[PDB]
DNA sequence: CTCAAGTATCGTAGCCTGGTCATTAC
DNA sequence: GTAAGCTAGTATTGACGATACTTGAG
RNA sequence: AAAGACCAGGC
């Protein structure tokens, strides 16, 4: 985008439209003869990765849940710490490329 | 709901000893919030011994938890019932001569549930009623007395509906705040 | 005995030999049908008995006798012919049944009172007994009004043969079939500060209830709190009850001594809007509590009333809510047709008396009964309701719903299942309703809780689950075989008390009570599993209310499961297939209403929960057999995201192009689409092994791969092959019919010039068969007499050629024309696709076959779609799916080279019982595949081997009816 | 609790007489009257989490550093003092500072 | 002798484009 | 002439804003 | 003609 906006600052009367209209077809054409795909591997997450996240779970989340939704609606620490529990989650699901 | 609603803040730092903000917080928090005496109250019990005399029954541990009295409350009711026969003076002259008093102990203990021993009682009585029946006697000291008796409110102030503490802090950094400090 | 040694593979067997032959004995509307039959064979004489006689007085009595129906027939000629739905089709004519009743006139002979409209396959359908007029797809439940196709939706009402407590002014309500019949006790202050008290609203009349108590015969204040039954404490009550005593005795002047209080209520009755013409006594034996006997019984019902609003009131009891589906009824034809019928009656006895009562006063000179008689108001009438959609209000007279009447869509033999299906809750304003648009937890194995439409009807109409069957009324009486399983009667002296005893009820009746309540019912439930209690009949047991419920009434939604203690009778009988009356005449298998199933722990279809502990009393058949019919055949279903499926069970199934009937020849819609080559999947789920249909998916098995094709694919558009759209994939047919009407002026005719264009037409006015039919051309020529014509031409995007001209006539003069026009299309740059998972898409781009990227074995995609729609849209069952089938079409390469080598093969992938992954994936590997799903493949315009490896396999793609040629305009 | 007039069996109101203390009851249907058993004449029932915690204070006990705070007071101690208590259920233990 | 108020009602509450039907005779 | 037999006669899913009335008392 | 009523696709 700063390329961009840089040539749409000093360049021309088209200039940026041109250099879009002269990269869209060279990308394509780049990733044609490679491919991109996604398989089942991707989507398994690992026993011990799985193990971790359920301990998680019944160890923090259950017992907190069944106090803090006792009480009114200014406590939305559960939503900080169900956050905290994905952000683990999270890291353990971008090992696949 | 959001018309009556009011955020308040606080000073910072009493001689600067740790744990000392928290403190000012529930002092002001417990001079606001509102408890009344239906909140402790437990049993009204009619008695005869002029003739009838009530019997407002309490709870002994949230006096103690809340830390009141019994002349508080007698404090707290005659101020409340003068002004309300003071105040919009028609159909409220049931309180001509009424009568109060107040007990740590009564034990009268009528047929249920005891206590047997030190159930706050604050007993009222009526003295303008010069009634022939006891069966009218009846409706006023339980229909008229007994309704605006409840609903005295004992410690804190009578408009505060609620006042609970919050410890903000939303990492949106004084929501309503514009240049303080960081 | 356990149940260990019967084993698991051998429960499973059973379970899906019984769900077979459930489907052989009911079938999927049979719903729709016994209520229907219910109708002819006992409601209309009911209506005709209840509608009573009269006496028309200016004296002349009239009396309805028994009432006939006979077959459907035409009167084209003086020859009696038989009459099919497909002629009532064809000729745009109304399929019915003429109505007879003999009446009886004093001041006596047969009279033809009006014709009612027949369902397809009932009674009265001259197709029950490869008939000409027939599909083979068709089941029947449609009624064929002026040559179109209606289905009743069900009608969902609250149920009134119980108690209802509110809580606004604190009400408990007692309705019945008479709008003189309600009583309301309210708990409420009628004026400081008074304490609540109690009134009833009988008869639009405010009465104390202690002075109705007096008023039934009650001697003393002591009894009549015995009639209540406090259970002590509760001084609000005692409050109240004083309150009531000492206001009782400020409006009568001591209404206990003998008839005060009788003479109160007759000139608090008397003095209203409208009185009723009676005496008290007998306004008391006719309008209050029907169905008890004594005054007694009455006295104890209404303290019985007050004490479940004495319950309420502390806490004890809760208030009925009506989301509950245990307070609701269903209406069907039956139901409705009832209520329809009982306003056009009226409506012919009204104009009956009024026509009557001018020649009475005109001497005798009375004429036969078919003179005074119009026999067309019912026939209008219902006919008109039928062609409309304006039904009757249920409870509001003189008013008209609209939601009831719906129309049968042929798009595939799936839309019409759903179509016959279906529920509603009608609502006042759409837009604000409560937890009306929900899934409750009492929709459990009888409502489909995924599938529901998205618009404004969103969670109001429902769709029944495949087991699920609507009851029936019991017409044998059952309240005297009640006393043999340990029930005694309900004595009259309203003096003795009635602690410990349950009270038993019987349609919200009080007929009795039980000392023992843990042998009552256990004993009422075993007599029912051997055939002398009727299978309908609903027993509930309430600990906490100490109450038995007995239902034996209409409208109420039922399940079948399996009864575990009787369960071991398998093992000694033989395994050959079982008939459904068979396994419940040995208790094997019981139906059990939504009341009933709250004393049941089931365990969850699984024979592996059932088998591995046993604190059960009963077991499901299969836990997909909670859903839809249309989303019970989903693959993996319970593995995509809601809405997902249900854009897939509600939207894209209607929407497919499949089969579309067997029977072409005679079938005049206006719009008919069919593929080539129909395929069924290549997965088994547990719903289409039972039902054995292939009717129910409609499209092809393309083999998909997931990968970018010069950027061809975004914004979910998808690829396909040139050369397998060559070869006959996704190809189809499409018939559309064109329609002209006239008098038997303006007629058919050749209209002598070319106005429009006339090439192909005859003298008669129609092309010849197998004419090229253009847009422009004229399709139907109505040459008006010496010109000024008024003939059909196709539109700027109409054309095909001609299939069949089929000429019809009516019974009233009025002759029909139907023109068919056959079009074939293979996909074009804009149709639209679906796959069985919720991804929709258009057609962006058709690739040559040398260009598509290949395998080892040469094979190319069919469909390339985006790997950017996965990880967005949350339907990971697609690649599931998939990756079974795929594993299911391979040949087994026999490293063991063994003979069962296709023995263990998995292809089930049953919703709520499908394989794990570890199943899935080590049938890729033993077929020589990856693990992962994916394959390396060579890129097809170069010849290099590409860098990243592909997930290909067939899944099963629809081919959506919109369509790219019939989206264009221009103005 | 309400008690029945013994030879009519109805209610019995309180009708304690003016010359004498005696608490009779009596009925409004006949001519009867009692001297009262008890002395009760109206015995009536009445009533037919909200308080903050702390983020960042450590117990002493466990590893929990939660430990739910309030202003409170002692019979013999006039003016109020904060006490704590730790929030894990198997702790349930409370203290000044 | 009028404000407020405690009801007493009114009336709109999703909205827009498509295609379709079926429209009381008295 | 249809008013929607008379039809109930309050006796069953909506729920808020928005405007209009019968009190006491300075 | 005009309105009702239905269905579909979007927002
Ligand atoms: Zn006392
Ligand atoms: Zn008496
Ligand atoms: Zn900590």
């Amino acid at each position: 985008n700063g390329i961009v906006t840089g040539i749409m600052v000093e360049k021309g009367p088209k200039e940026a439209l041109a250099f879009f209209d002269s990269l869209q077809p060279l990308l394509m054409e780049h990733l044609d003869p490679q491919g991109f795909s996604l398989s089942l591997e991707d989507l398994s997450m690992s026993r011990e990765d799985m193990g971790v996240i359920h301990n998680l779970i019944v160890r923090e989340i259950s017992p907190m849940v069944s106090r803090l939704r006792l009480s009114y609606e200014d406590e939305l620490q559960l939503e900080n710490s169900i956050q905290k529990v994905k952000e683990v989650a999270a890291n353990f699901m971008l090992k696949s490329y | 709901t959001n018309d009556r609603r009011v955020i308040l803040y606080l000073n910072e730092c009493r001689c600067g000893k740790k744990y000392c903000q928290e403190n000012s917080a529930y002092t002001v928090r417990n001079k606001l919030k509102k408890v009344s005496l239906k909140d402790t109250a437990v049993e009204f019990l009619v008695e005869y011994r002029i003739c009838l005399h009530g019997h407002i029954h309490l709870n002994k541990t949230l006096l103690e938890g809340w830390n009141i009295s019994m002349q508080d409350i007698l404090q707290r009711c005659e101020d409340a019932i003068n002004s309300l026969v003071q105040k919009k003076k028609k159909k409220a002259e049931d309180f001509k001569k009424m009568n109060l008093s107040v007990s740590e102990c009564c034990s009268f203990r009528g047929p249920g549930s005891s206590k047997d021993s030190d159930m706050p009682c604050l007993m009222f009585s009526s003295y303008n009623a010069t009634d022939p029946d006891l069966e009218r006697t009846l409706d006023v000291l339980c229909n008229t007395i007994y309704p605006v008796l409840l609903e005295t409110v004992i410690k804190g102030d009578p408009r505060i509906a609620s006042a609970n503490i919050i410890w903000n802090s939303p990492e949106t950094t004084t929501w309503i705040r514009s240049l303080h400090a960081s | 005995v356990d149940l260990r040694d019967l084993g698991e593979p051998f429960l499973q067997s059973f379970c899906k030999k019984a769900a077979t032959s459930f489907f052989d004995e009911y079938g999927l509307v049979s719903h729709q049908l016994n209520s229907y039959n219910f109708f002819i064979e006992h409601g209309l004489q009911s209506v005709f008995e209840s509608s009573g006689e009269m006496l028309v007085e200016p004296y002349a009595t009239v009396k309805f006798g028994e009432v006939s129906v006979d077959k459907p027939t035409l009167y084209s000629d003086d020859k009696e012919l038989v009459f099919l739905p497909w002629h009532a089709r064809l000729q745009n004519m109304t399929y019915s049944a003429r109505m007879k009743v003999n009446v009886d006139v004093e001041v006596t002979q047969d009279i033809p009172i009006g014709r009612i409209p027949v369902m397809v396959k009932s009674v009265l359908c001259n197709t029950t007994e490869y008939r000409k007029g027939e599909c083979a797809f068709d089941q029947g439940g449609y009624f064929v009004i002026k040559g179109a196709e209606k289905v009743f939706i069900a009608q969902e009402q609250i149920c009134t043969k119980r108690l209802w407590i509110s809580n606004s002014p604190w009400t408990v309500s007692y309705r019945s079939e008479t709008k003189r019949n309600r009583f309301i006790v309210r708990l409420s202050e009628n004026q400081k500060r008074k304490e609540k008290v109690l009134t009833v609203y009988f008869l639009s009349t405010e009465i104390p209830v202690w002075v109705l108590f007096f008023a039934l015969g009650v001697a003393s204040d002591k009894e009549a709190v015995d009639l209540i039954a406090f259970d002590g404490g509760d001084a609000s009550i005692t409050n109240s009850v004083v309150a009531s005593i000492q206001e009782a005795d400020s409006v009568c002047e001591d209404f206990r001594h003998g008839r005060n209080a009788l003479a109160y209520v007759e000139q608090q009755i008397k003095g209203t809007k409208f009185p009723p013409g009676e005496s008290v006594d007998e306004c008391l034996s006719l309008y209050l509590f029907p169905g008890l006997k004594s005054l007694t019984q009455k006295a104890r019902f209404l303290g019985y009333m007050v004490k479940c609003l004495f319950s309420a009131y502390a806490g004890k009891r809760k208030c009925e809510n009506r989301d509950n589906f245990r307070n609701k009824r269903i209406e069907l034809a039956g139901e409705l047709l009832e209520r329809e019928l009982r306003v056009h009656l009226a409506h012919a006895r009204r104009t009956m008396t009024k026509a009557m009562q001018r020649h009475l006063t005109g001497d005798g000179d009375l004429k036969p009964i078919e003179h005074y008689l119009d026999a067309s108001i019912i026939t209008n009438g219902l006919s008109r309701a039928f062609s409309t959609g304006a039904w009757c209000h249920p409870f509001r007279k003189m008013e008209r719903v609209s939601g009831v009447v719906a129309n049968l869509g042929r798009a595939n033999p799936l839309q019409s299942l759903i179509d016959l299906r279906r529920t509603r809750q009608q609502v006042l304003y759409t837009g604000r309703v409560g937890d009306a648009r929900y899934p409750h937890p009492s929709h459990w194995g009888r409502l489909c809780f995924l599938s529901t439409p998205d618009g404004e009807n969103c969670g109001l109409v429902k769709n029944l689950s495949l087991l699920g069957l609507v009851s029936t009324q019991i017409m044998e009486p059952v309240v005297e075989e009640l006393f043999d399983s340990g029930m005694e009667e309900l004595m009259d002296d309203t003096s003795t008390p009635l602690s410990g005893k349950h009270k038993v009820l019987l349609n919200g009746d009080w007929v009795g009570v039980c000392s023992d309540s843990d042998y009552f019912v256990a004993d009422l439930k075993s007599r029912r599993r051997q055939s002398e209690l009727p299978r309908q009949m609903e027993i509930k047991l309430d600990k906490d209310d100490k109450e038995v419920r007995i239902f034996t009434d209409a409208g109420r939604l039922l399940r079948p499961l399996l009864v575990v203690e009787n369960l071991h009778k398998l093992k000694q009988s033989k395994p050959s297939k079982y008939t459904f009356e068979h396994l419940l005449d040995q208790g094997i298998l019981e139906l059990i209403g939504i009341e009933e199933e709250e004393d049941c722990t089931t365990a969850w279809g699984t024979k592996q929960l059932l088998k591995q502990q046993k604190s059960y009393t009963h077991c499901e058949l299969d836990l997909s057999f909670l859903l839809g019919v249309s989303c019970a055949i989903v693959p993996f279903a319970n593995h995509d995201h809601g809405r997902r499926v249900l854009y897939q069970s509600q939207k894209h199934c209607q929407q497919a192009i499949g089969f579309c009937s067997t029977n072409p020849n005679i079938r005049c819609d206006t719009l008919s689409q069919q593929l080539f080559y129909p395929q069924r999947p290549l997965f088994k789920t547990m719903a289409s092994e039972c039902l054995q249909k292939d009717v129910l998916f409609n499209g092809q098995n393309a083999i998909v791969a997931v990968n970018v094709h010069l950027g061809f694919n975004q914004e979910d558009s998808i690829v396909m092959n040139k050369a397998s759209l060559e070869r006959g994939m996704f190809r189809s047919e499409q018939i559309r019919s064109y329609k002209a009407d006239v008098d038997s002026v303006v007629q058919f005719g050749k209209t002598h010039s070319k106005i429009g264009r006339v090439d192909s037409l005859d003298d008669d006015g129609f092309p010849f068969v197998g004419a090229n039919m253009h847009s422009g051309d004229i399709v139907i020529g109505r040459c008006t007499e010496s010109g000024t014509d008024h003939s059909v031409k196709l539109k700027h995007t109409e054309r095909g050629i001609v299939q069949k001209v089929v000429l019809s006539s009516n019974d009233d003069g009025k002759n029909y024309a139907t023109v068919s026009l056959r079009q074939v299309r293979s996909p074009c740059l804009g149709d639209k696709f679906s796959s069985m998972h919720g991804q929709k898409g258009v057609l962006g781009y058709i690739e040559e076959q040398e260009n598509f990227a290949f395998t080892n074995q040469g094979i190319v995609p069919d469909i390339v779609i985006n790997p950017h729609a996965f990880p967005s849209r949350q339907t990971p069952g697609q690649l599931l799916e998939a990756a079974l089938s795929k594993g299911i079409a391979c040949p087994m390469q026999k490293k063991k080279g063994k003979s069962d080598a296709y023995s263990k093969v998995t292809r089930h992938a049953t919703p709520f019982s499908t394989p794990s992954v570890d199943d899935i994936t080590d049938q890729l590997h033993r077929a020589g595949f990856s693990r992962s799903g994916n394959e390396r493949v060579y890129n097809g315009r170069t010849g290099e081997m590409m860098r990243s490896l592909i997930f290909m396999g067939p899944n099963f793609y629809q081919r959506l009816i919109h369509m790219s040629e019939d989206k264009v305009k221009f103005r | 609790t309400m008690k029945f007039c013994r030879e009519c069996n109805n209610i019995l109101y309180p009708k304690e007489d003016r010359e004498q203390s005696i608490l009779l009851y009596a009925c409004r249907n006949c001519d009867h009257q009692e001297a009262a058993d008890d002395n009760c004449v109206y015995r009536n029932e009445v009533h037919h989490p909200t308080l903050p915690r702390t983020k960042a204070v450590r117990c002493a006990k466990c590893q929990h550093g939660e430990a739910v705070f309030f202003q409170a007071t002692a019979r013999g101690e006039e003016g109020m003092t904060l006490f704590f208590v730790c929030c894990n259920p198997n702790c349930g233990h409370r203290w000044r500072e």
